[PDB]
């Protein structure tokens, strides 16, 4: 019948990795403690986004809120707008939606409308420059998100428009045992309705950290001005680590709140960067739970990836967890034969998964 | 030569670029992109007519021959089995 | 009595209509 | 020539209904066009 | 457009 | 003999497959 | 040189800078609330930056010469 | 046996479909249909598409005003009249 | 502690940032085949070497978890919830073969196939007939719908299979990958197997979703009675005026060919409407309005489970429209107007 | 309302049908072209 | 083939507990067990996998276990140019 879980934890993960098994799936106990129970508007909004996008499914929420039942139906997708409410922004929904893109009927061009930035939630570089270089490692030849206009908080408003115009039957296979050496560090500064001076005080908090490295840095001083520049004022850096070696990738990013210093909130990101640096092997802890789910549902073979000691936290066990039961599948791992680091090498194998929902 | 030196060379159907087409029996509707499998390298190639496109599907041996300007390619052979006796009722495509 | 039925089988259309509209 | 025989089958007209047998012969395209031309050229010999 | 969302919430 | 073994070679390839 | 920086007094660290100035400000000046920055300037255009993001709400032509000095109605935006 | 009572459903849907393939055709499925063969103002009831002959004459809405007037508005502020002038 | 929070947790400032005063401990992470097909049959063959040496560092009970049971072990596979009649109606003569299901297979719906009626069955096949199909591992009998793109326009019902070529087939069954082939048959039962070839069908699984959105042709029909040059009279088209409204401006055509259009209605009587032609028509003539009207895949699906019965070869299900009356004795059903008969045409003298 | 919102449904799909049908004769016999040409001219070296 | 696994059953027995099919009676279901050598991709170890066996329906894998192999192979036998030996061929 239905695998069933408990609570609100990893709410997105749950419903699209139904939605890449087949498997049906129940979610019960949402919050039944909390003096507000049931599911909130922005992951109802988010469970209406899966329908519109899946064709066949069948969803229903439970009259406290607190139990949700999701058949999933064929990934079929197209062209669509999707309001993202106020409380959390695009980026709260277009990453899920990155799980889903390359294994549809029609092509996904979806319009999200709403904030754009958030403290806790990814922004538009995470997923441009920190996530999406990953898919074209994993396969996905072309595909982006475009931006049409950005809106900071609290009123939001922003316009981000995703095009992924690649469809493959199946995520390649992984081969990634090494640590790849990172060859430059790049980034963009962004803001709304204020001065340049801030996006260049920025990258002067940014630079000062990091000039103690031998590296060549570009950061881009982006300003956004006119009509499309948001109806609040707000900012925030996104730096990446690039490798051209292989095509690697790490990013860390922040938004900058009332009454911060910018060559304070430039500082961190800079050392922000920096820290996720040392705890990430081959991808990083931000990157992990997109490299994972892709080669759970990749060709039956075996493929390599290096994870660092310090990625196998709480978020790595039930990840992994959650995986287990919709999917049977177990992720191995063996040591590396280096001494230098104590890295580890996780094996896994696709299910054999196929996009059957493809016009052939 | 066009398959340097061979009269003949094999390929890979990829996609029916024509498949989407109104006009039945439209020079598009009868042209299936092909990869050449001594070198990879993709192709275009004629297939006989719209009923013989029924025949060929994504991922079949296709052998190509000599022939909507510059496909210079057709479709002789298929499968195991030859398109005109298939399109004749002479034969049934081994799967 | 068969123009009332007339009538009533009218706005049963009329009803219909509005749900299309 | 990859045309068979079958695709040049033969499709046979209809004829008028039973019911509209009083109205006479159910006319046709080729029917149409010979009255049509007649009238045209009787409507020019009538203009000029 | 098939597949409905059936919402039971008060 | 170059046309022959251009005609042998190309009999001798088929589509990839995992066995 | 037309742009108005604003140190924090506590810190003595510079935070924020008025930008866009055609001429030099004249006058500073804060709301009661502190989250306003009323400044009138030579080039006789009055901009009110908002304290959280340093912001101008709306530049005023006020008067046809330039604007010496500012004040507010206590406890008020006016 | 739960497997004779499933034959024992199956058995049931063969007859009603049986009758329905004999049965006869409604007027929607009987391809050519005339007003006295269906039942008068069943079209009413459904919804069937079909093509029109000529153009639907456009409606005067207010954007398809606005939209005219603001050129009028640019013709003038331009002086570009198209008007006949002494030869 | 979970990922709706995507950013992820991290240390203070300032011990990270006391953490980072250098760059140290990080330096070290910064700064030919003769043919293709021999490059993709060593790119199989590298992950398959790939694939044995990881399953040798493994520990055998570590291996068999991974990789579960590989081909060629001896295993014992317990089941329950097995009907009654399969232990007793056992005959060790008919094999019992078990296959793996993926996860597509085990969902139900709409199958898109195109298919042909085989080449040596006698008769063409039927829209909304019976038909035993086999997919995958499982055979079944569903009712399919035979279908063609008109120039790629629209999804048409046609009422037979075309007689020497393929054509859309939809019907309702579980689901299975596209471009899985299968084969079609009509009768199963020794019974009534006849000398006809028994394969019916041949055809290729083309799409996979939940709904098909089929459509059937309607003409409706009408009669003039009334006639001014371009501009007619038509009768019987419709009951009432307000149909009529309905369908003012419509494009119509006669038998000959005249198109028109649907003008206005007529008040008195009752649906009747005027209606301009491109020329005058002729009593005779009878005017049609093409239309469109929608159609639906029946849910039907009867497994067929020979092997749970006392015979395992007279399984029967559901009848051909040809059988059923047969056995009620209900003659094929005819109109005579539909008949085609001979035409001469006699030469028309003009005054 | 319908009318309209269906015709131009059917004339943009029918202008970018004769694009793309146009763009793929033009590539197909401008890139094959050449190297038929091509490969005449070996002949006529030949 | 090489995309699913299948089956096809040596031997075929009934573990059903004789108590259930007389206090119940025959009508009662049946638990059965199908031993054979596997084919074409692996079988998943976990019990639970969704098969089919043809002719009866779509069931799930109660338990599953490894078996020693009955009709060892000469080359496996042994182990545990050169012509066949007539010792070394078995049936099963």
């Amino acid at each position: 019948k239905y695998t069933t879980f408990q609570g609100s934890q990893n709410f997105r993960l749950r419903i699209v990795l139904a939605t890449l098994s087949g498997k049906p799936i129940k979610i019960e106990k949402i919050r039944s403690g909390d003096l507000n129970p049931g599911l909130k508007d922005y992951e109802v909004s988010f469970l209406r986004l899966i329908e519109s996008v899946t064709n066949g499914s069948v969803i229903e929420i439970s009259y406290t809120g607190t139990t949700v039942i999701y058949r999933p139906g064929i990934i079929v997708g197209g062209a669509s707008t999707h309001i993202c409410p106020s409380s959390k922004p695009v980026g709260y929904f277009v990453e899920p939606m990155l799980y889903l893109a390359p294994f549809s009927k029609k092509k996904f061009s979806i319009l999200f409308k709403g904030i754009t930035a958030s403290h806790n939630d990814a922004g538009i570089e995470a997923i441009k420059w920190g996530l999406m270089p990953v898919m074209e490692k994993f396969g996905v030849r072309e595909c982006a998100l475009h931006t049409l206009k950005r809106g900071s908080p609290p009123l939001g408003g922003g316009e981000v428009h995703l095009v992924v115009d690649s469809l493959i039957a199946q995520p390649i296979t992984m081969h990634e045992i090494d640590r790849p050496i990172i060859s430059s560090i790049t980034g963009v500064a962004y803001s709304t309705r204020v001065s340049p001076s801030l996006v260049n005080r920025m990258i002067d908090g940014a630079k000062k950290v990091l000039k103690n490295l031998q590296c060549e840095v570009n950061i881009t001083a982006d300003v956004w001005r006119g009509e499309n520049s948001g109806k609040s004022p707000g900012w925030g850096i996104t730096l990446v680590a690039q490798s051209k070696q292989k095509g690697w990738s790490y990013f860390a990013e922040d938004i900058g709140d009332a009454g911060s210093i910018p060559e304070e909130l430039g500082e961190k990101v800079a050392c922000q960067l920096l820290e996720e640096i040392s705890k990430s092997a081959a991808v990083g802890r931000n990157q992990l739970p997109l490299a994972i789910v892709y080669m759970v549902i990749g060709k039956e073979d075996i493929g390599r990836l290096r994870i660092n000691k310090e990625q196998i936290d709480e978020r790595f066990i039930i990840l992994l967890r959650d995986i287990k039961k919709i999917f049977n599948t177990e992720v191995f791992l063996k040591p590396v034969d280096e001494a230098d680091n104590e890295d580890m090498i996780a094996t896994i194998k696709g299910i054999g998964f196929t996009n059957t929902s493809k016009k052939i | 030569s066009p398959f340097g030196g061979s009269s003949h060379a094999k390929g890979i159907v990829l996609e029916k670029l024509g498949i989407e087409s109104k006009q039945p029996n439209s020079a598009i509707r009868k042209c299936v992109r092909v990869q050449l499998i001594k070198n990879g390298k993709k192709v275009t190639a004629f297939v006989p007519n719209d009923g013989c496109l029924n025949f060929v599907d994504e991922n079949d041996e296709v052998l190509l021959a000599g022939f909507i300007p510059g496909v210079r390619f057709k479709v002789v052979k298929v499968s195991g089995v030859s398109l005109l006796a298939l399109w004749k009722e002479k034969k049934e495509k081994p799967r | 009595t068969l123009a009332n039925n007339v009538e009533s089988k009218l706005r049963d259309d009329l009803e219909r209509l509005k749900k299309i509209r | 020539k990859l045309v068979h025989d079958v695709q040049k089958k033969q499709h046979r007209e209809r004829s008028q209904l039973t019911s509209r047998s009083r109205y006479g012969f159910l006319e046709k395209h080729k029917d149409y066009v010979k009255r049509a031309q007649d009238f045209h050229r009787k409507q020019s010999t009538l203009k000029v | 457009k098939r597949g409905g969302v059936i919402d039971k919430r008060f | 003999t170059m046309q022959r073994s251009s005609d042998v070679n190309e009999r001798k390839l088929h589509v990839p497959m995992v066995d | 040189d037309n742009t108005v920086k604003v140190f924090f007094l506590d810190s003595m660290k510079f935070y924020l800078s008025l930008y866009g100035h055609k001429l030099p400000v004249l006058s500073i000046d804060i709301s009661f609330d502190s989250k306003m920055i009323i400044t009138s300037s030579a080039d006789k255009n009055i901009k009110i930056w908002g304290l959280d993001f340093g912001d101008c709400h709306k530049s005023l032509f006020a008067h046809q010469d330039s604007i010496m000095n500012v004040k507010f109605l206590p406890q008020s935006h006016n | 046996s739960s497997f004779e009572k499933q034959q024992i459903e199956i058995r049931k849907q063969i007859e009603q479909l049986e009758n329905e393939a004999v049965a006869e055709k409604k007027w929607s499925l009987k391809g050519e249909v005339k007003a006295k063969d269906r039942p008068e103002d069943a079209l009413l009831t459904e919804e069937l598409e079909f093509d029109r002959t000529a153009k639907p004459v456009p409606v005067i809405t207010s954007e398809v005003t606005e939209s005219l007037e603001d050129m009028i508005r640019r013709r003038i502020q331009d002086s570009n009249f198209d008007d006949l002038q002494r030869r | 502690v979970d990922l709706e929070k995507f950013v992820p947790y991290f240390d203070t400032f300032e011990k990270l940032a006391k953490k980072w005063k250098s760059v140290d401990a990080i330096k070290e992470r910064f700064l030919e085949y003769d043919t293709w097909y021999e490059l993709q049959k060593a790119k199989i063959s590298k992950q398959l070497e790939i694939n044995n040496i990881e399953y040798q560092e493994m520990t055998p009970e570590q291996r068999q978890r991974i990789e579960g049971f590989k081909a060629g072990s001896y295993v014992r596979i317990v089941f329950e919830k097995v009907p009654m009649e399969f232990v007793k109606n056992f005959n060790p003569k008919f094999p019992i073969v078990m296959g793996g299901l993926l996860p597509t297979e085990i969902k139900f719906g709409i199958v898109k196939a195109r298919l042909r009626r085989h080449r040596w069955h006698k008769k063409i096949l039927k829209t909304n007939d019976p038909l035993v199909l086999s997919l995958g591992w499982r055979r079944f009998q569903t009712l399919p719908i035979y279908t063609t793109t008109d120039s790629r326009t629209r999804t048409r019902m046609l009422k037979y299979t075309p007689e020497h070529t393929y054509c859309n087939a939809a019907f309702y069954g579980p689901l299975c990958s596209p471009n899985t082939p299968f084969c079609g048959v009509q009768i199963v039962a020794n019974s009534d197997t006849g000398n006809g070839f028994r394969i019916a069908a041949t055809g290729i699984v083309e799409e996979i979703d939940v709904n098909i959105e089929i459509v059937k042709k309607l003409k409706l029909v009408g009669f003039p009675y009334k006639i001014f040059k371009n501009t007619a009279f038509i009768k019987d088209m419709f009951s009432s005026a307000m149909e009529v409204a309905r369908f003012e401006g419509a494009q119509i055509k006669t038998v000959s060919g005249i198109r028109g259009e649907i003008k206005r209605a007529l008040s008195k009587p009752e649906g009747h409407y005027r209606a301009a032609f491109e020329d005058k028509i002729l009593m005779s003539d009878i005017v049609i309005l093409r239309s469109w009207y929608p159609v639906r895949v029946k849910k039907f699906y009867n497994p067929v489970t020979s092997l749970l019965l006392k015979e395992k070869t007279e399984w029967k299900g559901l009848r051909l429209t040809g059988q059923i009356r047969a056995a009620m004795n209900l003659e094929t059903p005819s109109n005579p107007d539909s008949a085609y008969h001979k035409i001469e045409r006699v030469e028309r003298h003009f005054n | 309302f319908e009318a309209r919102q269906r015709i131009e449904e059917k004339n943009k799909e029918s202008s970018d049908y004769h694009a793309k049908m146009a763009h793929i004769v033009n590539t197909i016999n401008t890139e094959e072209g050449a190297e038929k040409n091509k490969y005449e001219r070996e002949r006529k070296l030949r | 083939r090489n995309e699913h696994p299948y089956m096809l059953a040596d031997r075929f027995t009934d573990l059903t507990h004789p108590e259930l099919i007389e206090t119940q009676g025959l009508q009662i279901d049946r638990k059965v067990a199908i031993y054979g050598y596997l084919h074409g991709t692996p079988l998943p170890s976990a019990p639970g996998t969704r098969v089919h066996i043809a002719g009866v329906g779509d069931f799930s894998v109660a338990q599953i276990e490894k078996l020693p192999d009955p009709c060892p192979t000469p080359f496996y036998q042994q182990k545990l140019r050169k012509r066949l030996d007539d010792k070394d061929k078995l049936i099963y």
